[PDB]
RNA sequence: GGGAACUUUAAGGAUACUGCCAGUGACAAACUGGAGGAAGGCGGGGACGACGUCAAGUCAUCAUGGCCCUUACGGCCAGGGCUACACACGUGCUACAAUGGUCGGUACAAAGGGUUGCUACACAGCGAUGUGAUGCUAAUCUCAAAAAGCCGAUCGUAGUCCGGAUUGGAGUCUGCAACUCGACUCCAUGAAGUCGGAAUCGCUAGUAAUCGCGGAUCAGAAUGCCGCGGUGAAUACGUUCCCG
């Protein structure tokens, strides 16, 4: 009864799902049973900043920033399924989380 | 009725009527109904004389209103004649708990003085 | 007004300095900048000159005292009418 | 046996429609239960004393999200939306009454340098 | 708006009786979006109307209605429908305010009942914009 | 921010990294029930007789580019005009302008 | 247990284009009415601000020409001040009550925050809070009680069971430290205020009005600011005058 979890982060959606698809392809791959990827809620955080250097309070820039998040499950792994797992490379911007 | 020289309504409950004495107010007159057993939306007109004696009883068991009227003047003049902070203020007639005075002190000032 | 469980705040150096004049019996005034200290019942009898921010304010320490802090009777504004 | 799917103000109403007698529940509690003011009564029976058909039929009904206007605006149109899966004649009528269509009104944000969507805060030449 | 006609908005019937001049009267009735507290005040003075003359609610509320509507605003012109019924209805609802009921329900029955008999302060402002037109 | 201003900030910093463990210990025994009550007492005596800046409450937070004392956004380290700029330039990852 | 139906979560797509019919306008650009359709003529909202004007604002974010100080106009410290108070003005909050106040019972959200943090539950306290303890690095645990709403009782138009300023007395918490100068809790007190002149402001639909909820800053300290949802109106004949 073993069970690999994934969980996948970062701040630009395109690239997530990259990586994702990238890791169930190989996984299917090798020949295991997998789960997913399930899209869990973005996370979102805004900012009001002050354009003027003085005093003009109404003219202000909104920025925001969005965390996407992503969960994998492997099911039934072969043994070449871990080993292919640390030899998956690892792209710029996504961060990567393995549970056994 | 008369209570501690005070005319109370008559024809309110005594829950209300007990508040028009110097010193109780609505948690104090809950204690008292509770401690003599007479329910809250009586008024105090279908009261017997032996229940009002009991709230005669009950009543002076608490400063009312010459004791306390005496008390919270002795306390003032204490800090006038003392000369701290409160006391200057309270002799100056202007807002003791730290409020602002460039404006809206109205309540300890009085009405506007033109200059 | 400060938590009972903590006791009363008093400045170690005024602390120190009332209780030498105590065990000893020295009417000399004690100069202090120590606004925020509170009055306790080995203070009476004593004078204090406490800083207002520009001076040092002379006190005598009576028993109606207690329980007051030294900067209560050392006013710092100045206003006399307008 | 037919299925329909309601929404109104961020609510969400779930409505399963059989043949039966006429009872209604809505997330296990009957109706007069669910809803205190009448006229949110009168809104969910709305569609079926129009078809004259309120005994024919059994409702099962959840829904979520939003207050009791939503709420009620949700089942009906879940209950339209239900009776057209079960009857596609019907339709026309459901059209003309006009519970067919989802009202897209919606909550407008508030705005940079203003109190409210539109409201203004107070200005003076003076 | 200076080149647009824009259209009147229209309102919903009255999901207990279907009657768009009752649900104008409950929206002239409410404040701050407050619609149940308005639909109790009518409701109850419908059924008070009804107990105290068995007479149709819908009906007898229209008859009033045309009772205590102008015909004439202030220069003289013909007030337009709509604006007529809109006047009314303010009218009524100002002075039922001003009389001493324990509830607003009972108030406004009670000065329904009234003007039904052409007695009330709607009534004589009515008059007085009759008094008013003749003198222009 | 002139520079006796940034290096005062550096100074408090650096005491209060230099004595927060001692400070840590006081407040455990303070708070310690098990302790004597002379055993808090001489520990609140201790705990006030530390230096003043060896306090947290004295520090204020300053931009990491300039040193100024308003608008800090802990989460970028930054104040508002240093903010704009570089977040305008495109060097803060994952920052969009906001619209919805 | 189980299921992959439904809600939702979130990536990719489809759809709306005067497409169809009728009348008009020139016979064009267009315009008016009807069907279907979730939506019909720009469906709703946001961001995006041309050539230029104001010697407009900022040398105190920063950079920079020139001028000035160098045992001081530089640097360190304790206490005080920025919180003053005969007055005038701007922007707000809370009220003057019955479409309401209080008490008991009982329903329905969205968005956002949490490891120096948020805390289930138990005990103690009238209460702010304290102690023990549990889960959470979070669609998993938590802040968290939504409030207006509905049902029942009571108050009966009174400066009141409206209003909640001010002051007296007890406390809690953060912090080395709440005197000047913090927030909150309990007992007592119970001010003006009876809908406000000349004048003047915002708003055309999920808008105005009203009700609650969250965050940035932040040891502590929002009636401000930036967001979120609940309930939900009235009126537009027209350009004769006011402003641009």
């Amino acid at each position: 009864n073993q069970r690999i979890r994934i969980r996948l982060k970062s701040f630009d959606h395109r690239l997530i799902d990259q990586s994702a698809q990238e890791i169930v392809e190989t996984a299917k791959r090798t020949g295991a049973q997998v789960c997913g990827p399930i899209p869990m809620p973005t996370r979102i955080e805004r900012f009001n900043v002050l354009t003027s250097p003085h005093v003009n309070k109404d003219a202000r820039d909104q920025y925001e920033i969005r965390t996407y998040k992503r969960l994998i499950d492997i099911v039934q792994p072969t043994d070449k399924t871990v080993d292919a797992l640390m030899k998956l490379d690892l792209a710029a911007g996504v961060d990567v989380q393995i549970a056994l | 009725a008369r209570i501690a020289g005070v005319n109370i309504p008559d024809n309110k409950h005594a829950v209300i009527s007990l508040t028009y004495i110097f010193g109780i107010g609505r948690h104090t007159a809950k204690n008292i109904l509770a401690a003599v057993g007479i329910t809250e939306t009586t008024k105090i007109r279908e009261l017997d004389d032996a229940q009002l004696d009991a709230i005669r009883a009950e009543v002076a068991k608490v400063p009312t209103e010459g004791d306390l009227r005496r008390e919270i003047s002795m306390n003032i003049k204490r800090l006038m004649d003392l000369g701290c902070y409160r006391g200057l203020r309270h002799r100056r007639s202007l807002p003791v708990r730290g409020q602002r005075t460039k404006t809206n002190a109205r309540t300890r000032k009085g009405p506007r003085k033109p200059i | 007004p400060r938590s009972l469980k903590k006791g009363p705040f008093v400045d170690a150096h005024l602390f120190a300095k009332v209780e030498a004049a105590v065990a000893s019996n020295s009417r000399k005034p004690i100069k202090t900048w120590s606004r925020r200290s509170m009055i306790l019942p080995d203070f009476v009898g004593l004078t204090i000159s406490v800083h207002n921010g520009r001076n040092h304010v002379p006190v005598i320490v009576t028993e109606h005292m207690v329980g007051h802090k030294l900067g209560e009777f050392a006013p710092t504004r100045t206003y006399r009418g307008h | 046996t037919n299925y329909g799917t309601g929404r109104r103000k961020t609510a969400t109403a779930r409505v399963f429609l059989s043949a039966g007698t006429g009872k209604l529940v809505i997330n296990n509690r009957t109706l007069e239960q669910y809803f205190g003011r009448e006229t949110a009564r009168m809104v969910v029976r709305q569609p079926l004393e129009l078809l004259e058909a309120t005994e024919k039929y059994d409702l099962y009904i959840t829904v979520k999200g939003g207050g009791i206007g939503g709420q009620a605006g949700a089942i009906r149109h879940g209950i339209t939306r239900a009776l057209i899966a079960a009857d596609e004649t019907l339709k026309p009528v459901l059209r003309q009454a006009g519970f067919v269509t989802r009202d897209a009104r919606e909550v407008e944000r508030k705005k940079l340098g203003l109190r409210k969507a539109r409201k203004r805060p107070q200005f003076s030449k003076r | 708006p200076r080149r647009r006609v824009v259209a009147a908005r229209e309102i919903l019937p009255d999901p207990k009786f279907s009657s768009q001049t009752i649900a104008k009267f409950m929206n002239h009735v409410m404040q701050d979006g407050k619609k149940s507290i308005a639909e109790s005040i009518v409701y109850g003075a419908l059924e008070r109307v009804q107990e105290k003359n068995k007479v149709d609610p819908v009906e007898f509320f229209e008859t009033t209605l045309e009772k205590v509507r102008p015909m004439v605003e202030v220069v003289p012109m013909e007030v337009r429908p709509s604006r007529r019924t809109a006047l009314a209805m303010r009218w009524l609802v100002d002075a039922a305010a001003k009389r001493s009921e324990k509830t607003m329900a009972l108030r406004l029955a009670g000065e329904l009942l009234d003007a039904a008999e052409g007695k009330g302060a709607a009534i004589k402002k009515r008059e007085d914009v009759h008094r008013m037109a003749e003198a222009n | 921010a002139k520079k006796g201003m940034i290096n005062r900030e550096l100074k408090r910093e650096k005491t209060v990294a230099k004595y927060a463990a001692k400070r840590a210990e006081l407040k455990a025994t303070i708070a310690n029930v098990n302790a004597s009550d002379e055993e808090r007492f001489e520990a609140m005596l201790k705990l006030q007789a530390l230096p003043r800046n060896a306090s947290p409450v004295r520090l204020r937070n300053r931009c990491g580019l300039t040193g100024r004392p308003h608008g800090y956004f802990r989460k970028f380290g930054l104040s508002r005009n240093k903010l704009r700029d570089t977040v305008m330039q495109g060097d803060v990852p994952g920052v969009v302008k906001a619209s919805w």
